[PDB]
C-alpha cells in the first residue's frame, strides 16, 4: 500500500503461491500498476479533452 | 541460615575488589628475583628444576627488559589517575563557583519570563476579539433587528 | 628511526610499542591539538595490526590506550568535543581479538572476558561517581552520563547477563529542587501528595505486602487527591467542548446544507493563523532567542522541564490545579497507572511472586516482607484498590473525553 | 604475604586470630575463612551485581518519575504547532531527562516509537524529521531497500530487534486494535532506510516451513474442490 | 596519607626506592652468572641488598592498600555535603524558583496556541460561478480584516 514495491517483488519472485493465501494483495498491485499507467492511457484515447464533464450540480 | 556478622563480612570484601593490572604485574616481577636471589643466598640454586627462574645467563637480559618495561607502565599509570583527580576537583570547585554568583543571571531570565507574559496577553485578548466578531455575526444572521 | 638495538630489544617487541605510544598519549595529552594526536594514534594502532607479533593482542591495547585518554580529559566539554570519534569508530570495539570485521549486528564481547574484565569495572566507577553528585551537576554533566551508558549498552548484546539490570526498583527518584526553595488547602494538598506519592510510587513492593492499616492508610490519604484532579480535568474538557460547540453550531446555522460533523474534535491551527507569514516569523524569532538563552555556557545549571519539586508546597500548587497546563496531571495518572498495574500483577499471578521473592532473598537472606502470607482480607483490600484506581475511575474516565491518551496509557501498561 | 618463606601455617594462625579477623577480609587473600558455601554464593551474587552491572532502569515501573516525564514531553512535541522548527529542542530536552534519571537506550526507543505510532497519522512529518537527527539514526551504513542487491545490509538492528519483538503479539485483545497503526509506522520507517528489509521479514512470527504447510493445505483443498466440486444443499435434509 | 592525591605520591616515591634497588641486585646477578674473587664479593653484596629490598617491598604494598582506603574514604562525600557552606541560599532560590515560573508559562502558551484556540463562524459566498464544490477548510477571512487581526 505504502508505495515501496521492490521487496514484495523480490518476495513473490521466491514464493509464488502466496498469493493463494488472500486477494488483496492482488488488487493492491493492481492500484499501483493502475497508477503507474494512467498517464500513458490519458495521452491516448484522448479523455483529457472530455475531462472537462465531471462537476456538481449546484444547490 | 547466615549470620548478619557474616553477611557483613562478604559485603566488606565485595566493596574492596581492586583489580589494578598494571601493580600486580610489578609486584610479580619483584618475586620472581626475591625467589631467585633468595635462593642463591641459601645456595639451593639448581638448574630450574622447580620454578625459581633459570640461572642461564641468557634470559637474565630479558628479566632486565621487562623490569625496565613493567616498572615505567606502573609509573605512568599513577601519574595518569593523579592528573584526572587533579582536575575533576578543579571541576567541581568551578560549578561551586558558579553557584555563589548567579544573581548576574537573574536579569536576563527576569526579562524573558515578563517578555513571555506580553506575548501570552496579546495572544488571549486577540481570542477575546475574535468571540465579539462572531456574536455579532450571530445577531445579524438571526432575523433583522438593526 | 633507533633500529640498532635490534638484538637487544628483540625480548619484548609488542610491550615496547604499547609502552611509547601510552607515554605519547599521555606527554601529548598534558586543546584541539592533543586531542589530534591521541586520535591520530589510536587509529595508528588500529591500522598497524597485521604487523604485530601477535594479532589479537591489539585487542587489550587499543582498548588500554583509549581508557588512558577517557582519563584525562579536562571538563566534560572536552568530553563531549571529543566522543563523536568513539562514536564512529564503534565497530572497531566490537571485535575483540578477530582481525576481520563483524556482520553489523553481532558482537562477540562478554562482561568477564579479558578485554572489559577491569575496563567495565572502570566505567561504572565513573558513571556511579557522576551519579553521586546529584546537586552540583551541569547539563553537561547528564548529557556526559548519557553519552556513556548509550555507548556501554550498545557494545554488549542485548541478551548479555550484565546488559539488563535484574529487578532492582529505582529509588532516590525525587525531583525537588535540589535542597534549593524548599519551604490552608496548599498545605493540605502537599502533605497529601507527597504522602501518596512516598508509600505507593516509591517502593510498589512494600505497599503491596502490608499489614491491612497501611493499604487503607494510604487509601484515605490517596481518594480526595484523585477527585480533586478528576474534577479539573473535567473542568478543561469541558471548556475545550464548550468553545468548539458553539463554533459549530453558529457555524452551521450561518450556510445553507453545512449539517457540521459533531463527532471529529481534533485540535486544528485557526484560519488566520494557518496563513499568516509576520506571526510565524515573530514566534520562529521569539523561539531561537529563548533556545539561545537556554544552550550557553552561562545558564547550564537549570532544572528539566517537566519536574514537579514536591519540596516547594505551593509551586506545586501552582503547578497541579491551574487548568490551562494539564501536563503534570497527566504525569502524575501515568504514574498511578504503572504502578498499580505492576501491584495488580504481583498480587494475582502468584508466579512473579516467586521471582521478586528470589531477586529480594539473594541480595539479602535476612528480609521481613512475607512473600507467602496474603491470607485473604489483605489480598481482597488490594487487589481491589488497583481495579478501583487503575481501571474503574481512569480509564472509565478518558474513555469518553480524549480518546487519545487513553490508547496511550492502555498501550503502555500492555 | 611478602617474605620468602610461608606455608599454611600463615592460614591456620589467621584462622585462629579473631580480632583483626575483618582486617583479613578486607586485603589479603580470605578465600579460605569465608568458606560457608552460603557465604561463597553469595559473594559471587553481590560481585556480579554490584561490580558489573550497568544500574539502569529498563521496565516502566522501576524509574516511574523518569519515564512519566519523557513521555508527557513526547505528547507535548505532536501538540505543538512549530514543533517542525524546534526539532533539535526536544532532541536536547530528550537527551538531559535520559541522563538524568539512568533510564536504558532499548527501553527509551520503545517508548518513543509507541506513543509516536499513536499519533502517525499526521505526525509522520515530525516523526520522521526527529528520528533522522537524533543518534539513534544509522548514519553510516543506512539501509537502501529500493534495490535487489542490498535488500539485507545496514540498518540499526536494535531498532529491528523491538520492532520484530513488537510486531509478533497479537493475542492479548488491546493490542489487536493498535496492530494496524503499529504496522504502518513501520512500514514507512521500512523504506526511509531506517531498518533493512530482510532483517524484519526472518524474524516476525509465522516461520516460514508454517506458512508452507497453510500454502500446501490451500493448494490441495482448492483443488479437490475445483475438480470434484460440492453439492451445495437446497433442500437436503 | 590524608588526601587521596597525597597518599598517590607517597606511593610514587615508595616506588623509586624499590626500582634502584631491583636495578642494582639484577646487575650484581649478572656479574655473578657472568661466564672468582670479583664472583665472590658478588655472592655476598646479593645477601647484602636482600637485607634491604624485602623491606623496601613490604612498604610499596602497605602503601597501596593505604591509597586504597583513603580513595573509598573520599568518594562517600555526596555532592550535597559538599554544598552546604555556600554563602547566599536567597539568590538560589529565587533564581531556581524562576525557572519554574518560565517553564509552566511556556507550557500554557504552547497549550493555548493550537490545542485551546478559538476561531471565525466560518460563513462562506464564492463569486466565480465556475466554482461547483466548496473545500470548506480553504476558506479564508477577508483581506481588510485580516489585517486589523
Amino acid at each position: 500500500i505504502h508505495g515501496c514495491v521492490i521487496p514484495v517483488i523480490h518476495v513473490l519472485k521466491q514464493y509464488p503461491k502466496v498469493l493463494y493465501v488472500s486477494e488483496s494483495l492482488s488488487r493492491y498491485l493492481g492500484r499501483v500498476f493502475e497508477y503507474l499507467l494512467n498517464p500513458l492511457y490519458t495521452s491516448m484515447t484522448s479523455s483529457g479533452e472530455s475531462k472537462d464533464m465531471a462537476t456538481a450540480l449546484m444547490i | 541460615p547466615l549470620s548478619q556478622k557474616q553477611i557483613d563480612q562478604v559485603r566488606t570484601k565485595v566493596h574492596y575488589s581492586e583489580v589494578d593490572t598494571p601493580f600486580n604485574k610489578y609486584l610479580d616481577i619483584l618475586g620472581k628475583v626475591t625467589k631467585l636471589t633468595g635462593s642463591i643466598i641459601n645456595g639451593t640454586l639448581s638448574n630450574d628444576d622447580s620454578k625459581i627462574e633459570k640461572l642461564t645467563e641468557q634470559n637474565i637480559s630479558q628479566l632486565k627488559e621487562s623490569a625496565h618495561l613493567r616498572f615505567l607502565d606502573l609509573q605512568s599509570s599513577i601519574d595518569t589517575k593523579k592528573v584526572a583527580d587533579e582536575n575533576w576537583e578543579t571541576c567541581q570547585q568551578e560549578t561551586l563557583a558558579k553557584l555563589e554568583n548567579l544573581k548576574d543571571k537573574l536579569p536576563d531570565i527576569k526579562s524573558i519570563h515578563s517578555k513571555l507574559l506580553l506575548r501570552i496577553g496579546k495572544l488571549q485578548g486577540l481570542y477575546d476579539s475574535v468571540q465579539v466578531i462572531n456574536r455579532e455575526v450571530e445577531g445579524l444572521s438571526e432575523g433583522r433587528t438593526s | 628511526e633507533p633500529l640498532e638495538k635490534n638484538i637487544s630489544a628483540i625480548h619484548d617487541r609488542d610491550s615496547l610499542i604499547d609502552i611509547i605510544l601510552k607515554r605519547f598519549i599521555i606527554d601529548s595529552m598534558t586543546l584541539e591539538k592533543g586531542l589530534l594526536n591521541s586520535c591520530i594514534g589510536l587509529d595508528f594502532v588500529y591500522n598497524s595490526r597485521f604487523n604485530r607479533s601477535n594479532p589479537a593482542s591489539w585487542g587489550n591495547t587499543f582498548f588500554e590506550l583509549f581508557s588512558t585518554i577517557i582519563d584525562l580529559l579536562n571538563s566534560p566539554s572536552t568530553f563531549l568535543k571529543f566522543w563523536p570519534y568513539a562514536e564512529s569508530r564503534i565497530e572497531w570495539f566490537k571485535m575483540n581479538t578477530s582481525v576481520e570485521p563483524v556482520s553489523l549486528g553481532e558482537s562477540n564481547l562478554i562482561s568477564y572476558k579479558q578485554p572489559l574484565y577491569e575496563k567495565l569495572r572502570h566505567w561504572n566507577d565513573i558513571l556511579a561517581k557522576l551519579e553521586n553528585n546529584d546537586i552540583l551537576n551541569t547539563v553537561k554533566h547528564y548529557n556526559m552520563k548519557y553519552k556513556l551508558e548509550n555507548f556501554l549498552s550498545e557494545l554488549l548484546p542485548i541478551n548479555e547477563e550484565s546488559n539488563f539490570n535484574r529487578s532492582a526498583s529505582i529509588s532516590a527518584l525525587q525531583e525537588s529542587d535540589n535542597e534549593w526553595n524548599r519551604s490552608s488547602s496548599d498545605v493540605i494538598f502537599a502533605a497529601d501528595y507527597n504522602f501518596v506519592f512516598y508509600h505507593l510510587i516509591i517502593c510498589p513492593i512494600e505497599f503491596a505486602f502490608s499489614d491491612l492499616e497501611y493499604k487503607n492508610d494510604v487509601d484515605r490519604s490517596l481518594s480526595p487527591l484523585l477527585d480533586a484532579i478528576l474534577e479539573i480535568e473535567e473542568n478543561f474538557y469541558s471548556k475545550i467542548k464548550m468553545n468548539n460547540r458553539t463554533r459549530y453550531s453558529l457555524e452551521e446555522a450561518l450556510n445553507t446544507e453545512y449539517y457540521a460533523n459533531y463527532d471529529v474534535m481534533t485540535p486544528k491551527l485557526p484560519v488566520y493563523m494557518k496563513h499568516s507569514n509576520a506571526m510565524k516569523m515573530d514566534r520562529n524569532e521569539f523561539w531561537a532567542n529563548l533556545q539561545n538563552i537556554k544552550e550557553s555556557d552561562d545558564y547550564t545549571l537549570r532544572p528539566t522541564i517537566m519536574d514537579i519539586s514536591l519540596s516547594n508546597t505551593t509551586c506545586l500548587y501552582k503547578q497541579l490545579t491551574q487548568e490551562d497546563d494539564d501536563y503534570y496531571r497527566k504525569q502524575f495518572i501515568l504514574q498511578l497507572c504503572f504502578t498499580t498495574n505492576l501491584i495488580r500483577n504481583l498480587i494475582s499471578s502468584d508466579e512473579t511472586r516467586n521471582f521478586y521473592k528470589s531477586c529480594y532473598l539473594r541480595e539479602n537472606p535476612l528480609s521481613d516482607i512475607d512473600f507467602e502470607n496474603l491470607d485473604e482480607v489483605n489480598k481482597k483490600r488490594g487487589l481491589n484498590l488497583c481495579s478501583y484506581i487503575c481501571d474503574n475511575r481512569v480509564l472509565k474516565f478518558y474513555k469518553i473525553k480524549d480518546p487519545d491518551f487513553y490508547r496511550v496509557i492502555r498501550k503502555l501498561m500492555s | 604475604t611478602v617474605p620468602n618463606i610461608n606455608d599454611l601455617t600463615t592460614i591456620s594462625l589467621c584462622k585462629l586470630i579473631p580480632s583483626l579477623h575483618e582486617e583479613l577480609f578486607k586485603f589479603s587473600w580470605i578465600s579460605s575463612k569465608l568458606l560457608n558455601k552460603e557465604q561463597t554464593t553469595l559473594l559471587r551474587h553481590l560481585l556480579k551485581k554490584s561490580k558489573y552491572e550497568l544500574k539502569k532502569y529498563n521496565l516502566l515501573v522501576e524509574n516511574s518519575v523518569g519515564y512519566g516525564q519523557l513521555v508527557a514531553l513526547l505528547i507535548l512535541a505532536y501538540y505543538d504547532p512549530d514543533n517542525f522548527s524546534k526539532v533539535s529542542a526536544y532532541l536536547k530536552e530528550i537527551y538531559h531527562i535520559m541522563g538524568k534519571y539512568s533510564l536504558d537506550s532499548i527501553r527509551t526507543l520503545d517508548v518513543i516509537l509507541n506513543v509516536s505510532s499513536q499519533f502517525i497519522t499526521e505526525g509522520y512529518k515530525f516523526f520522521i524529521a526527529l528520528l533522522r537527527k537524533s543518534d539513534s539514526w544509522p548514519s553510516s551504513h543506512v539501509a537502501n531497500n529500493s534495490n535487489y542487491s542490498s535488500l539485507n545490509e545496514g540498518g540499526n538492528m536494535i531498532a529491528a530487534n523491538i520492532i520484530s519483538f513488537n510486531l509478533s503479539q497479537y493475542n492479548e485483545e488491546v493490542d489487536k486494535e493498535n496492530y494496524e497503526r503499529y504496522m504502518d509506522m513501520c512500514c514507512i520507517l521500512l523504506k526511509n532506510g531506517f531498518v533493512n528489509f530482510y532483517s524484519i521479514w526472518d524474524n516476525v512470527k509465522p516461520e516460514m516451513e508454517f506458512l508452507q504447510e497453510y500454502i500446501q493445505n490451500l493448494e490441495t483443498e482448492l483443488e479437490e474442490e475445483s475438480t470434484k466440486g460440492v453439492e451445495n444443499p437446497l433442500a437436503m435434509a | 596519607g590524608r588526601t587521596y592525591f597525597e597518599s598517590l605520591c607517597e606511593e610514587e616515591q615508595s616506588l623509586q626506592e624499590s626500582q634502584t634497588h631491583l636495578l642494582n641486585i639484577l646487575d650484581i646477578l649478572s656479574v655473578l652468572a657472568d661466564p672468582d674473587d670479583l664472583l665472590t664479593e658478588s655472592l655476598k653484596k646479593l645477601p647484602d641488598l636482600h637485607r634491604e629490598l624485602i623491606n623496601s617491598s613490604i612498604r610499596l604494598r602497605y602503601d597501596k592498600y593505604q591509597t586504597r582506603e583513603a580513595q573509598l574514604l573520599e568518594d562517600t562525600k555526596t555532592g550535597r555535603d559538599v554544598a552546604a557552606g555556600v554563602q547566599n541560599p536567597k539568590s538560589i532560590s529565587e533564581y531556581y524558583s524562576t525557572f519554574e515560573h518560565l517553564n509552566r508559562d511556556t507550557l500554557r502558551y504552547i497549550n493555548l496556541l493550537k490545542r485551546l484556540s478559538v476561531d471565525l463562524a466560518k460563513q462562506v459566498e464564492v463569486s466565480d460561478p465556475s466554482v461547483t464544490v466548496y473545500e470548506m477548510d480553504k476558506w479564508v477571512p477577508s483581506e481588510k480584516l485580516q489585517g486589523i487581526l
